[PDB]
Order: C-alpha cells, then sequence, then structure tokens
C-alpha cells in the first residue's frame, strides 16, 4: 500500500557526516510522523530520532546534538544529516511512517540501507 | 406542453388515439425535468431543518387524527402525503437507506435534493441530462473510494465498549431521548451485543423486544436480558414473584383433547356418561400432574385454560400464564433456554427453561400487570422497555433506538468508521474537486457540481446550529486542505475544536457510502426521466 | 424554496404542512389554550366544568379533574393532543397533578413562544429547559421529606395528603369526612396497591356526609330463593365453577340412543353429575357459597335445602374481593377439601341502601378490601364524589409505596424556581434567559392557585419569592385567610412521587413539543 524508497550509505569516519533520505509514496492522506531507526548484527533495533507533522523532533540519548533530520511535506520525505559518525553507528537504517491516524496497523517500515565500508 | 396531443386532424374528422386523451396530462422535455427538481428541492429543504444535534422535529398527522413527533426521514416521508411522483421517488429513496442502514434516512434526501439542484444549474447551460448523471456516478465513485481511504476501523468486542457507545451516541446525537444520551446508547450497544453471531454476521431483531409503556420517566427505559409479556398469572390468588423458577413452555391449551378431525363421541348409557365424567376429571388431573413431575414451578401456555385447570395449578403451586403470543413463547423458549412442547405426555426435565426471577409488574393507578422473566444464564434474547410522560415521546425513543440498535448492527457487518459532522463530505468534496481538476473539460461541470452537493451536508449542519453556512463550511474546508486531517466538521454543540475525531463523533462507512450511492442513483434515474404522462 | 409555497404543490388534495412560524404559533396558541382552559380548577377554590357532550346520549358530567376535562373534549390540534396525553398519563401513573402538568406545559411553551419572539433558537431554550430540571428535581429531592417509619407521624401526612388531595374537590365541603374515609380505605389493604380492592358504590339520595367506609364489605348481588337470608359464623366457599347445565368439556360428545327412555336416563345422569357437584362443594362444611358464574335451577334448590347461601354472578371483581375480604380461594375444583381455604365472617345479612338490598358481610376476616358507599343528590354529584376519592386513593396509595412527602402550597413550586434562578444567575449565555423562563413558569402555578381564590397573587407570590430566597423553605399559600405560613404546621403536604412526576412530565412535554419546526397534516379520512 505504502511504497518506501531509502536513499543512503556511503560512510565516512575522515571528519564523519552522511545525509541519508526516506520518500514515501501510494495510498494514504497524512503522514503522522517520521523516524529513522537502527539494526545491527546481533542488535536491536532503535530510534536514532524522529519528527512529527509540526517539525517537532525528539532525540535519543546516546546520540543527541549532532541531528540535522528535516522533513519535506510538499513531498512526504525526510532528510537526516548526521555527523560525527564512528564504527559503531555502522548498521542499517530504517525509516518509519505512520500514517492515517497513527494506529498500531499504520507504522511502514522501509527495506532498510546498511552503510558500506572499505577494506 | 399539456393535453397530450391536440390537433383533431388535418381533415377536419375525429382523432381520438388515446383513451382520455382529453382528460389526461404530459409532460415533455426539459420543464419535465426542472418539475422534478422543484420537487426534490421542495421535499429536501423539507427535511434539511432536521439534520443534526441542533435539528429540529416535525409533527406529522395521519388520516385519523394521530400525531407523531419525530426527526427520522424516514418516518417523515413515510407519513407524508406526497402526490408528486418524484416526491414519492424520495420517500423510496429514504426507506432504501432505511432498510439497508437504519440511519441517514435524512441525509440520503437532502443530498438528492441538492444533487438536483445543481444539475438545474447545470441543464440551463445547456449540457444533456444523462451527460450530467455520468459525471455525478464518476464524482460518486470517487467520493466512495475516498471515504474508504479517510475511513477508520473500531474494535466490536464485547470487552472494549466505548467505541460502540461513541458510536450510538453520535446516532442519538439528534433525537429527543439524548436527554438519556449515554443511557439510551449503552443499552443499545449491549442490545446488539447481546443477541448477535459476532463472527462478522448477522444481527436478528426478532431478537430484540422494543416495548414500551406510558407511565414512569425516560430514565425508567432498561435493558432486561431476556422477556417481558404484556400478561399476568392465570389466577388472582397465585404469587406475583417466583425465583428459580423452572419454567414448562407449552403449546397445548390445558383442555381435555380434541381431535382436528371431524368427531363425534357418542354416549349410548349412564355407564358411558360416567365414563366421558372421569375421563374428563382425569384427563385435567393428569395434565397437573405431569407438569408437576416433570418438576416445573412456572408453567407458560400459548392457548388458554379452564377453570378445573387454572385451579389445580393454584393447587399444586404452580404459577401458570396463559394466552401468551407464539413470537413471545418462541422469545422465552430462547432465553430461559427451554424448549417448546406440544403436548404434555413430551414434556421432560430437560425440556424446561430456566429463569432465575419471573415477576408481575404494576405501573401505579393503572391495573395493568406485566411479566417479566430475567436472571437467565445466557439468554439469546433481549428486551428495551422504554417508560416516558406520552405515547409521543416514547414511539419517538422506539425508533431512535431501532437506529441506534442498526448502527450498531452495521458496525458488526463492517467495523470500518468515518468521522461525521460534515467532515466526510467535506473531504470528499476534496477528493471530488482534486479528480475534477484533471478530468477533461466537459465531465468537470457535473463534478463541480457533485462537490458543490456533497458540501450541503455541513452547511446544513451550521445552519442548524445558527452558525453561518458559508464562513464555516469555508474555515474548515481551508484547515482541512492546510492540516491534512478528513476529521475537521461543524462544530454543531460548539465544543471549541472542529475536530470530530476529539468529539468522539462517529459514523458508519457503510453508512456514508450508502448514503453517497443510493443518492446518486436516485438521482441518475430522475435526470433520466423527461416525459410525464399523468391522468 | 418551501414544501407548500412552491411553484408546484406536492401534497395529495386536503394535506398540508405548516412551516417554521406558522406551526410554533399553532403549536402555542393550541398548547395555551389547553393550558387556560384546565386551570381555574387549580388549588382549593377551584370551580368546575360541564362536559355536555354532544353524542346521542348527551352525557353530563361535572369536574374539576384536569385529566377527565381533556380526554371529554374534541382536540384537532397536535400539540394540545399532546398535552391531553400527558394528563392521560399523569392520570395513569399518580392519581393526582393532572391539571398541575398541563397548566405548567402551558407556562412553559407561552414562555418559550415569549423567548422565541426575542430571536433565540428553539434549541437554547430546551438545553436551558433540561439544566432547570436538574436543578428542580435536585432541590425537590432535597426538600423531600420521609416519615414512614413512625407510624403516628405517617398517620399524620396521610391525614394532610388526602386533605390536600380533596381540597380542590366538590369534597371539600366534608373534606374531614371523607379525609378519615379514605385514609382508612387504604389502611384496610395493609400495604396491597390493589385499587381495584377499593370498590365504590353510588347510591342516589341522601346527603353527600351520609357516606361512609363500610366495616365489612357489600356486595350488589342477589341470593336464591329458598335459601336462607341472614348466617352467623360464616363459612364461605367463593368459586370460579360452572354449576350451569355444566357440560363435560368434550365438545364431539353427543347423545345418540334409539329409544326416549335411555334419553331420559341419560338426562337423570346429568342431573345426577350436578347433584354431585353440589354434594363435593357441601362436604367443605359452608354456610354461603359465592359463583362467579350463575347458579341454575337446580343447583340453587339443592344448596336451599342444605341450607347454604348461594350468591350466584358475582364477577371476578367480586370474588377477587371476597377472597381478599375474606380470607377464601376462589375455587373451581371440589376434590380435595383440605387443600381449599375457606373464608369466614361473623355475619351476613341483607341491608338497604336507598331502594336496593345488599348482602352485608360483618365481621370479616382479613379486611384487605373495602367498600365506599357514596351518598348523593345528584348523579353527577355522585361522579365527581367517586373521582376525587379515586384521586385521594390513589394518591395514598401511592404515599404508602413511598412516604417521601413535599409541602404544597405553591411551597415546592416556588423552590425548584429558586434553585432554578440560583442556577440561571451563574450560567452564561441565552440558557439563562431560558432559565429564567423555566423560573417564571414555575411561579405562575402558585400565582394561579391564588388567582382562583381571588387574592392578591402577585403580592403573595412576591411574599413566597422573598421568603424562598431568605431561607425559609416551608413557606408555602394559606388560603384560608389568604396569606403566606408554614406549610408544616398548617398539613399541607403533598406525594413527593406526584410533585416530581408534573415536573418532569410537564418539562418533557414542553421539550417534545417545541422541538418542532413544521406540522405536516394529511387528507383526513372524514
Ligand atoms: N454531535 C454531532 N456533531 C456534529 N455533527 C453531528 C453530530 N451528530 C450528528 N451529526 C451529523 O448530522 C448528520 C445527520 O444525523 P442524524 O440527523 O442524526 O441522522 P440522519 O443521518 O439519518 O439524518 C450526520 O451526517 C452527522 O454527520
Ligand atoms: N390549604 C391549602 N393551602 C395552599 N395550597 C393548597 C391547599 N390545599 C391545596 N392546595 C394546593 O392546591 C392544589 C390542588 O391541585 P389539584 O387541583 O389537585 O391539581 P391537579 O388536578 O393537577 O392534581 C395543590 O397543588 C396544592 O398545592
Ligand atoms: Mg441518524
Ligand atoms: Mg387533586
Amino acid at each position: 500500500q505504502v511504497q518506501l524508497v531509502e536513499s543512503g550509505g556511503g560512510l565516512v569516519q575522515a571528519g564523519g557526516s552522511l545525509r541519508l533520505s526516506c520518500g514515501a509514496s501510494g495510498t494514504f492522506f497524512r503522514i503522522n510522523d517520521m523516524g529513522w531507526y537502527r539494526q545491527a548484527s546481533g542488535k536491536q533495533r532503535e530510534l536514532v530520532a524522529s519528527i512529527t507533522r509540526g517539525g517537532t523532533t525528539d532525540y535519543a540519548d546516546s546520540v543527541k546534538g549532532r541531528f540535522t533530520i528535516s522533513r519535506d511535506n510538499a513531498k512526504n520525505t525526510v532528510y537526516l544529516q548526521m555527523n560525527s559518525l564512528k564504527p559503531e553507528d555502522t548498521a542499517v537504517y530504517y525509516c518509519k511512517a505512520n500514517r492515517n491516524w497513527g494506529r498500531e496497523w499504520d507504522d511502514y517500515w522501509g527495506q532498510g540501507t546498511q552503510v558500506t565500508v572499505s577494506s | 406542453a399539456s393535453m397530450g396531443t391536440l390537433a383533431f386532424d388535418e381533415y377536419g374528422r375525429p382523432f381520438l388515439i388515446i383513451k382520455d386523451q382529453d382528460r389526461k396530462s404530459r409532460l415533455m422535455g426539459l420543464e419535465a425535468l426542472k418539475s422534478h427538481i422543484m420537487a426534490a428541492k421542495a421535499v429536501a429543504n423539507t427535511m434539511r431543518t432536521s439534520l443534526g444535534p441542533n435539528g429540529l422535529d416535525k409533527m406529522m398527522v395521519d388520516k385519523d387524527g394521530d400525531v407523531t413527533v419525530t426527526n427520522d426521514g424516514a418516518t417523515i416521508l413515510s407519513m407524508m402525503d406526497v402526490d408528486h411522483q418524484i416526491a414519492k421517488l424520495m420517500v423510496e429513496l429514504s426507506k432504501s437507506q432505511d432498510d439497508e442502514i437504519g440511519d441517514g434516512t435524512t441525509g440520503v434526501v437532502v443530498l438528492a435534493g441538492a444533487l438536483l439542484e445543481e444539475a438545474e444549474q447545470l441543464l440551463d447551460r445547456g449540457i444533456h441530462p444523462i451527460r450530467i448523471a455520468d459525471g455525478y456516478e464518476q464524482a460518486a465513485r470517487v467520493a466512495i473510494e475516498h471515504l474508504d481511504k479517510i475511513s477508520d476501523s473500531v474494535l466490536v468486542d464485547i470487552k472494549d465498549t466505548e467505541p460502540l457507545i461513541q458510536t450510538a451516541k453520535t446516532t442519538l446525537g439528534s433525537k429527543v431521548v439524548n436527554s438519556c444520551h449515554r443511557q439510551m446508547a449503552e443499552i443499545a450497544v449491549n442490545a446488539v451485543l447481546t443477541v448477535a453471531d459476532m463472527e462478522r454476521r448477522d444481527v436478528d431483531f426478532e431478537l430484540i423486544k422494543v416495548e414500551g409503556k406510558v407511565g414512569g420517566r425516560l430514565e425508567d427505559t432498561k435493558l432486561i436480558k431476556g422477556v417481558i409479556v404484556d400478561k399476568d398469572f392465570s389466577h388472582p390468588q397465585m404469587p406475583k414473584k417466583v425465583e428459580d423458577a423452572k419454567i414448562a413452555i407449552l403449546t397445548c391449551p390445558f383442555e381435555p383433547p380434541k381431535p382436528k378431525t371431524k368427531h363425534k363421541l357418542d354416549v349410548t348409557s349412564v355407564e358411558d356418561y360416567k365414563a366421558l365424567q372421569k375421563y374428563e376429571k382425569e384427563k385435567f388431573e393428569e395434565m397437573i400432574q405431569q407438569i408437576k413431575e416433570t418438576g416445573a414451578n412456572l408453567a407458560i401456555c400459548q392457548w388458554g385454560f379452564d377453570d378445573e385447570a387454572n385451579h389445580l395449578l393454584l393447587q399444586n403451586n404452580l404459577p401458570a400464564v396463559r394466552w401468551v403470543g407464539g413470537p413471545e413463547i418462541e422469545l422465552i423458549a430462547i432465553a430461559t433456554g427451554g424448549r417448546i412442547v406440544p403436548r404434555f405426555s413430551e414434556l421432560t426435565a430437560e425440556k424446561l427453561g430456566f429463569a432465575g426471577l419471573v415477576q408481575e409488574i404494576s405501573f401505579g393507578t393503572t391495573k395493568d400487570k406485566m411479566l417479566v422473566i430475567e436472571q437467565c444464564k445466557n439468554s439469546r434474547a433481549v428486551t428495551i422497555f422504554i417508560r416516558g410522560g406520552n405515547k409521543m415521546i416514547i414511539e419517538e425513543a422506539k425508533r431512535s433506538l431501532h437506529d441506534a440498535l442498526c448502527v450498531i448492527r452495521n458496525l458488526i457487518r463492517d467495523n470500518r468508521v468515518v468521522y461525521g459532522g460534515g467532515a466526510a463530505e467535506i473531504s470528499c468534496a476534496l477528493a471530488v474537486s482534486q479528480e475534477a481538476d484533471k478530468c477533461p473539460t466537459l465531465e468537470q461541470y457535473a463534478m463541480r457540481a457533485f462537490a458543490d452537493a456533497l458540501e450541503v451536508i455541513p452547511m446544513a449542519l451550521s445552519e442548524n446550529s445558527g452558525m453561518n453556512p458559508i464562513q464555516t463550511m469555508t474555515e474548515v474546508r481551508a484547515r482541512q486542505v492546510k492540516e491534512m486531517n478528513p476529521a475537521l466538521g461543524i462544530d454543531c454543540l460548539h465544543k471549541g475544536t472542529n475536530d470530530m475525531k476529539q468529539q468522539h463523533v462517529i459514523e458508519t462507512l457503510i453508512g456514508k457510502k450508502q448514503q453517497i450511492s443510493l443518492a446518486t442513483q436516485m438521482v441518475r434515474m430522475i435526470l433520466k426521466i423527461d416525459d410525464i404522462r399523468k391522468p | 424554496a418551501s414544501l407548500s409555497l412552491a411553484p408546484v404543490n406536492i401534497f395529495k388534495a386536503g394535506a398540508d404542512e405548516e412551516r417554521a412560524e406558522t406551526a410554533r404559533l399553532t403549536s402555542f396558541i393550541g398548547a395555551i389554550a389547553i393550558g387556560d382552559l384546565v386551570k381555574s380548577t387549580l388549588g382549593p377554590k377551584g370551580m368546575d366544568k360541564i362536559l355536555l357532550s354532544s353524542g346521542r346520549d348527551a352525557s353530563l358530567m361535572v369536574t374539576n379533574d384536569g385529566a377527565t376535562i381533556l380526554k371529554n373534549i374534541g382536540v384537532d390540534n397536535p400539540a394540545a393532543k399532546v398535552l391531553v396525553d400527558m394528563s392521560r398519563v399523569q392520570d395513569d401513573e399518580v392519581g393526582d397533578g393532572t391539571t398541575s402538568v398541563t397548566v405548567l406545559a402551558a407556562e412553559l411553551l407561552r414562555e418559550a413562544e415569549s423567548l422565541i419572539a426575542k430571536k433565540i433558537h428553539p434549541q437554547t431554550i430546551i438545553a436551558g429547559w433540561r439544566e432547570a430540571t436538574k436543578a428542580a428535581r435536585e432541590a425537590l429531592l432535597s426538600s423531600a421529606v420521609d416519615h414512614g417509619s413512625d407510624e403516628v407521624k405517617f398517620r399524620q401526612d396521610l391525614m394532610n395528603i388526602a386533605g390536600t388531595t380533596l381540597s380542590s374537590k366538590l369534597l371539600t365541603h366534608h373534606k374531614d369526612h371523607f379525609t378519615k374515609l379514605a385514609v382508612e380505605a387504604v389502611l384496610r389493604l395493609k400495604g396491597s396497591g390493589n385499587l381495584e380492592a377499593i370498590h365504590i358504590i353510588k347510591k342516589l339520595g341522601g346527603s353527600l356526609a351520609d357516606s361512609y367506609l363500610d366495616e365489612g364489605f357489600l356486595l350488589d348481588k342477589k341470593i336464591g330463593v329458598n335459601q336462607p337470608k341472614r348466617i352467623e359464623n360464616a363459612k364461605i366457599l367463593i368459586a370460579n365453577t360452572g354449576m350451569d347445565t355444566d357440560k363435560i368439556k368434550i365438545f364431539g360428545s353427543r347423545v345418540r340412543v334409539d329409544s326416549t327412555a335411555k334419553v331420559a336416563e341419560i338426562e337423570h345422569a346429568e342431573k345426577e353429575k350436578m347433584k354431585e357437584k353440589v354434594e363435593r362443594i357441601l362436604k367443605h362444611g359452608i354456610n354461603c357459597f359465592i359463583n362467579r358464574q350463575l347458579i341454575y335451577n337446580y343447583p340453587e334448590q339443592l344448596f336451599g335445602a342444605a341450607g347454604v347461601m348461594a350468591i350466584e354472578h358475582a364477577d371476578f371483581a367480586g370474588v377477587e374481593r371476597l377472597a381478599l375480604v375474606t380470607g377464601g380461594e376462589i375455587a373451581s375444583t371440589f376434590d380435595h377439601p383440605e387443600l381449599v381455604k375457606l373464608g369466614s365472617c361473623k355475619l351476613i345479612e341483607e341491608v338497604m341502601i336507598g331502594e336496593d338490598k345488599l348482602i352485608h358481610f360483618s365481621g370479616v376476616a382479613l379486611g384487605e378490601a373495602c367498600t365506599i358507599v357514596l351518598r348523593g343528590a345528584t348523579q353527577q354529584i355522585l361522579d365527581e364524589a367517586e373521582r376525587s376519592l379515586h384521586d385521594a386513593l390513589c394518591v395514598l396509595a401511592q404515599t404508602v409505596k413511598d412516604s417521601r412527602t413535599v409541602y404544597g402550597g405553591g411551597c415546592s413550586e416556588m423552590l425548584m424556581a429558586h434553585a432554578v434562578t440560583q442556577l440561571a444567575n451563574r450560567t452564561p449565555g441565552k440558557e439563562a434567559v431560558a432559565m429564567e423562563s423555566y423560573a417564571k413558569a414555575l411561579r405562575m402555578l402558585p400565582t394561579i392557585i391564588a388567582d382562583n381564590a381571588g387574592y392578591d397573587s402577585a403580592d403573595l407570590v412576591a411574599q413566597l419569592r422573598a421568603a424562598h430566597s431568605e431561607g425559609n423553605t416551608t413557606a408555602g399559600l394559606d388560603m384560608r385567610e389568604g396569606t403566606i405560613g408554614d406549610m408544616a404546621i398548617l398539613g399541607i403536604t403533598e406525594s413527593f412521587q406526584v410533585k416530581r412526576q408534573v415536573l418532569l412530565s410537564a418539562a418533557e412535554a414542553a421539550e417534545v413539543i417545541l422541538r418542532v419546526d413544521n406540522i405536516i397534516k394529511a387528507a383526513p379520512r372524514k
């Protein structure tokens, strides 16, 4: 019903900065909240941060103050600019979208973007 | 433009084509359409003031002078003595909405009248009435799918009845029984929940007995998880209360047997006479002894009985009811868990029903008694006993509770719920406008007209609530567009908020979809009529 | 546009559709007409009406009863029909308040007309009226007093309530007399609410003070021919048997023989069956036998030969009342006499009342049934006395059920209006105005009570309003001298049930009448 695309990747430790986007399409009439999640191998998915329609953003505890999550309502998309990258920030980044009154059967997840690494 | 054909001949000879052509009338073409539209507009403008919580009632007087005060569009248009065939179509439309749904009977008429009123402007500009009907069909499909889109879902379980009580209260907001608003809503919910195959199956209303008795207060209206009967115990010295009652339900009159075939028992001697005499005595005694031996503490017959049987019941401590009707016998059986027995010989302790209380109830200075059967274990039947100060509010309460029960039924059939207060209509109008911005120019006037007609329900609600229609509707439309929120509508009760999702104003998705579909289909059949040949 | 004033009329010949203002106009004028009709019968100094029906019989009634007045009038206004049904329902629920509810509804609708003229929506008015009804209910309930525990104080409340109910009626001439009757008549029921047990016999002639409450029971039936006429220490069998050519319920049964001799034998067998029935009866050891059904010549002869007084053709009501007053069991089978309870009374004689003979049962056992003999100069006087007694008895039964009382004489209405006023002055908006109108109607009830006597209604209602604002919650009208007094001391008390029902039914009917904005009449059948 809700088709979700994510554009990300490109880990860098030289200073550390990345930006990952998430765009939604399909059948709905409102995206109440958009959230970024992290899932590592052998870890439990957590919430990086999340933004509401009114722009109100709530950050997480292990990482905060370096967040540039911004929501374009004109196209119902979101962009996370995260800096100070580190090895434990290397995981799969999932997008979350609550729609149409925000019920428990309204959360729509993305396929997740794993952040590559060189060798 | 009338009087059928009139030429009589270009040769002077009589021209008779149709029987009573001189007494008959006919309207052809656009004037027929305009007559139809005026008739429909009159009916719809009559009904629109009975719409919403602040909607007012109508007092219908029948042929024999009985008065009916009501807000129900189906009851109004049924009691309304119309002679215009297009008004009859609107009566049928409201009746159809009531049959299928049980609510919306006034929304359908107002909306259809609005659609025809807008088609009136479209015909003036020269569009074919069929093209208007097709644009209306297109826009109606759009609005129906958009309702499916903005719809919400509610839990129809018996453990969280708050969404259902909110829906029933929304249904009863516009009725005179909102003085006991929640008290009424609760029982409607419980009623439908008691009597229902809840596997998204049907709800049989024959299992809900809606009885009214003048007297008392509306606050006395209650739900009896069992049955009420308009009868009393057969003997005046029987007890008026029976606790832990073992009930024998019988369709055999407590009288000596009688074959259905033409029979003649011939007495030819004094010995035959004495044998007949003792046969009668022993039949009465044997009936009462069989009723006692089954273990029953109460008897309920359908066909009345005689002096010997009545006194034997009294003597044997067997309170009994007689002349109970077939439907009431069935309901008593279903509620008490008992089986209906056709003869005493077939009566056993397993065929008995059980009711934890059987009582005879009085109503003040009346001489009228009623029988309550309740405290059953798992009664699959139920009764709503309505009290009040006059037969008008009692009958209005009956129909209002029917509307509430029908709404809960529609929830059991489909749990999906759209939000009311005109919010759904505004959102559908916005969706139709959006799709009209995309269609080719010519079916765009008809889609814009459909939108302008859908917007009449919020206007009617605001107008009935004293607000300014255009201001309020434009403000809430702008808010709906800006902050995506199809729950924004008319604050008929002036709670401050325009958000109906917060005010717990709730409609059924099937209700709105049926309104739209029925209004559109009947408007289509009316625009398709262009000739009338009335006598 | 409009339904009627449209280019095309959409209706059958003879129907019609009164719109907003015309509908409220007809509704208000009809309701206010009904109310102004039924008032002037209100209060101790209320006057009677004549119900000169135009039927083929031209029945004549003289009533102060609002329910009867409204039932017995040909009404054509639908709102008036609503008020009529409301008064009927009041008469059904309780036995008093049929004129007070009607006047109250009419006054509420008058005030609602005034408010609608003020450009107020008939929704805001009903909202304020609901709030005012709530406030009034609480004030009434809080002022109510209960004395059913103390037996003597309860007797005082019963006497006072009967007096207040009869004050307005033709029996106020001999109020104390009938008060005693009514009280005794309900106390003989011993808690039961069966008003069918209280039989009222209307015997033309004599003064209204010659009326009395029989210590025993009276029956307007006949004794058999060769049967006794006086019985001491009477044991009574009350029955519902046939005793009238009693046929075996087999209906296909037919006597089919080849000799008149056998027909005669079967006739003799029928008679022997009836004789054995009579003997089973006599095996109960009785001196009086009362049958709901007839008693034919042969069982009459048998009972006469046995020395038993056999009263026949009593009705369902007669046998029920006899069972209640004597203690017997209504029986239809006599094969187990040990199970049939008999009735007992010290004496059964025949008495004269007017020009008619009646069976008098004295020294009865239970007494939970009564007979009131009403004497009067005219059948209209007798009918009005029966109606007034029915009012008083119904109210006393309702009080025995619920001993809650509330003081009358306009004290209750003024108190409720005081509560509504307190609520109103703290409320913002036009709902305060509708609350004030509710209060005005409540005040207009004692105003009318005072008007009907001829006093300065304005002055007295002002005094009462000031008293109830000060906190003297028991101030009411003293209608002997025409002043204000203490209803608790003067003994002017009403049944809380009755006053609450008055308030609620009046407000509810006014609410339903006010919700109307269209009256669509259909072509009359006539
Ligand atoms: N409390 C309320 N607030 C706002 N709108 C309401 C409220 N109650 C009902 N309505 C609206 O009034 C309209 C008419 O409802 P009602 O008159 O009760 O039954 P019907 O739909 O049969 O006319 C509905 O479409 C609903 O949206
Ligand atoms: N002695 C009295 N002083 C003051 N008021 C009285 C007195 N006796 C009766 N009343 C009042 O007279 C009224 C009689 O009303 P009634 O005609 O019975 O009304 P309804 O027919 O509606 O019952 C009662 O409401 C009571 O308040
Ligand atoms: Mg409705
Ligand atoms: Mg009275």
